């Protein structure tokens, strides 16, 4: 079992169509109930969903923000009553400050919503946190949720879809104090998926509901094998060890209109280009740490084996050099269209993504010397003597750029 | 009255501790400790 | 093991019983145990005949030496296991019960 | 069987709704008449109503007020008729001394109904009682009901329903009184469920017609089991003795609109609801003294075993150092929908509940250093010469906090 914790209004969504996507793979009614074609399901349900008396399913998300705009549009679509009332939370009335004080005044409320969620799990594995870096909400909120759970909660999981802020496009204009400082919490407590729009667009050119189903895609890609049980990797920490920050690629990134050209896939031409930097939806010889790639549909293992000997030979990847990939098969929801003969979705931890931070950093650096929007920082209590946290995230941050 | 008050204490809390103990070298009958 | 879904609950379940010696362990406990796991996993969707000649076996050291599984078969069907079909499983299972915790160490230490 | 005393105002609704609820359940027509449907019940309807000759069933209630509006008004209700006009008394023409003045009055015609609805029950158990301890008729009427009565029986139980003022709203402005004198009485004559304005309304937010509706519904599930005979606890007498103050709370508090939400209720996460702060109608490491959960609905013993273990080891709750709970079943009626698929009441005795008295002594003491309001309480007899009484209350009171 799992939960999943969105903020602000980018979590917000993107719980909305992860939700919409793990609905229609499970057979799952816009209102919970379950079709008569899906009763004799075999796919596993518990994961994401627990049943109710009424014979519907429940997600096991809860909603949080500090505008409620997004939710009350979310409650008005035809998904609106499947959500639980109970879990969603919204603000009674763009800083991470102001975020983290709130954080601090409505701990109760909140951890009472997922301690109520937690009980009624018997074998839950970890947490999913969904949120955006730039904005205030999610930025600070979500430092608050994970400084918080990863105390309350010394033996649970946390992994995060973490949006990055778009650098090529000069959103927030304190974006690089949000996005240091969030770093900063996802370094010391974050167990373990890097996002970014800059990329993510990019690739989605060659509305925002688009592109976030698409970051759904990756997500109920990422946990097919989970909800699906096999042989191997039956469980999140096994996903966890055979990798340890996070990119992504999957291939079958089509149109509806593009399934025109019904490109004869084998197993191997998806592999090499789970590979390519293009797909990698993210955007010093530096090389890899580990490579995953999760397969659909029919695929012989002689295949893989031939296009994992073939790929080692032309040596289009790079390894570091002081330590010695994996290909895990999984099996396609029974319901929905299989118009792809097999798909690939590729997790990988390579060091390029150091550069990142050292944009941000270089972000950061050009307005610390300079005081730039402090005034409403100083306001909150937390930085309303010093800035120490800014030094210290901001050291923790150069660390870490030096590990890699 | 005030002294045999006591006495019983001694002498009930010793047969439960027996009743608990026999009540757990088992391999239902496990359950019984938990209620 | 060919399930999976139901091998990794019952390694959940049994992890804080086999690590304890063998001389404490008896098997009219274990069955309670594997009776759950049959039951919150996928297994449960399941013929109940198959299911009910499915139990658990002693071998005859740690909880981790003497468990498996045994599904004992008698009668018309019998005449293709011919018990050594059933003394060749358990010289099978035994190699992938040791390759199956070896890994569920290393997803832990991980 | 049993016997209800509602005085004043609150008491005489808190009647009204009980026995609107309790005609529900049973499936007792408006007019005492029985549904066809329910001809052959297997429900026992002795323990709260006498049938009649002419087949229709009567209450086991009297009916006291020192105003005529509030009576009037019920016998206008499609359930006047119900009723018995010979119990219910009203006085042919604000205060504690003038309340107990009447009573002294009255004594004559109030033991005579008393005394015939007594004699018409073989195995009456003990007594019920329902009023606000702050307006004037309550207090007072209950407390010389309450001395008259121990006096005459010394041999049945006394259970009230006491209604304690609101606080942080600032109703009865010779409150303090009132409440101690009336707390005063209960300590020395009754044999056992504390309610307040402030909590109870608290709940109903996150007309006096709900707040009320919610207090009958706790009665109702308090006398369940009793209603309705099963194997343990068939009686009240093994009630009291399995706790002996009290506090309640319900799970199932749910509006007629909120069933949309059909989540699926464990026994487990029904009985760690009970637990919370929250749940607890009624507003140091204190503790607890004992708890009693019923429930109802299908449940299963090993659910239930299994819902005590985990809640041991999680030590949600605290009990004396120097002394070593209780859940219970029943059975729904099989009449009002079953919306609920399993459903909890909670009955405990907590030391924080001596609070309440420190607050109210805190009000008294804050008035009796300027004898304020204490005109009125001249006027009569009790309080002709001195104040000795109040003066021995509040030493009573304080003798309980310490003990407590």
């Amino acid at each position: 079992e799992i939960i999943t914790l969105q903020l602000g209004q980018c979590g917000n969504q993107i719980g909305f169509e992860f939700w919409k996507q793990l609905c229609a793979e499970h057979g799952i009614s816009p209102e919970g109930i379950v079709e008569e074609f899906a009763t004799e399901g075999t796919d596993r349900k518990d994961v994401f969903f627990y049943q109710a008396d009424d014979e519907h399913y429940i997600p096991r998300a809860v909603l949080l923000d500090l505008e409620p705009r997004v939710i009350h549009s979310i409650l008005n679509s035809p998904y609106a009553k499947l959500y639980n009332p109970e879990n969603i939370y919204l603000s009674e009335h763009n800083n991470w400050a102001s975020g983290f004080s709130q954080g601090e005044k409505i701990h109760e409320d909140i951890f009472d919503i997922i301690d109520r969620e937690a009980d009624g799990s018997d074998s839950l594995e970890g947490f999913v946190l969904c949120h955006s870096i730039a904005g205030g909400t999610g930025s600070g909120l979500g430092s608050y949720l994970l400084e918080r759970l990863n105390d309350r909660y010394p033996k649970k999981l946390v992994q995060t879809y973490s949006v990055f802020p778009n650098q090529d496009e000069m959103d927030v204009v304190v974006q690089p104090y949000n996005s240091l400082l969030t770093l900063k919490r996802l370094t010391q407590n974050a167990d373990c998926v890097v996002l970014d729009n800059t990329a993510l667009n990019r690739i989605a050119t060659d509305s925002f509901s688009q592109i976030n189903q698409l970051v759904s895609t990756i997500m109920s890609a990422s946990t097919t094998t989970l909800r699906y049980p096999g042989y191997m990797n039956n469980d999140l920490i096994g996903l966890i060890a055979s990798l340890i920050f996070l990119m992504t690629g999957y291939t079958p990134l089509t149109t509806d209109q593009s399934v025109a050209s019904v490109r004869k896939t084998t197993v191997l031409d998806v592999m090499r280009r789970l590979l390519q930097p293009k797909n990698v939806m993210v955007s010093t010889n530096h090389c890899y740490i580990a490579i995953l790639n999760i397969i659909q549909g029919e695929v012989d293992p002689t295949q893989v084996h031939k296009s994992l000997q073939r790929i080692r030979e032309r040596k289009l990847a790079n390894f570091i050099p002081w330590g010695p990939i994996q290909v895990a098969l999984s099996r396609k929801s029974p319901y929905l269209p299989s118009a792809h003969r097999v798909s690939g979705l590729m997790m990988a931890n390579h060091t390029s993504i150091s550069s990142l931070f050292e944009r941000t950093c270089r972000q950061y650096d050009k307005l610390r010397k300079r005081e730039a929007f402090l005034e409403q920082f100083r306001k909150e209590d937390m930085f309303k003597d010093n800035f120490d946290e800014m030094d210290t995230s901001r050291e923790i941050v150069q660390q870490l750029i030096d590990e890699y | 009255f005030e002294a045999t008050i006591n006495k019983f204490d001694k002498n009930f809390s010793a047969h439960l501790l027996d009743l608990l103990a026999r009540l757990s070298i088992y391999s239902g009958m496990a359950s019984v400790i938990s209620r | 093991l060919g399930q999976g879904d139901f091998i990794r609950h019952l390694m959940d379940l049994l992890k804080p019983e086999l690590v304890r010696p063998a001389t404490t362990l008896y098997q009219h406990n274990l069955t309670g145990i594997l009776e759950t796991a049959v039951r919150a996993t996928n297994a449960q969707f399941d013929s109940p005949e198959i299911l009910r000649r499915l139990d658990v076996r002693l071998l005859e050291d740690t909880g981790w030496d003497v468990f498996s599984l045994d599904y004992h078969v008698d009668g018309p069907i019998a005449t293709v296991f011919t018990r050594e079909c059933m003394s060749h499983y358990l010289r099978v299972f035994n190699f992938l019960w040791r390759a199956k915790r070896m890994e569920y160490i290393l997803t832990d230490i991980r």
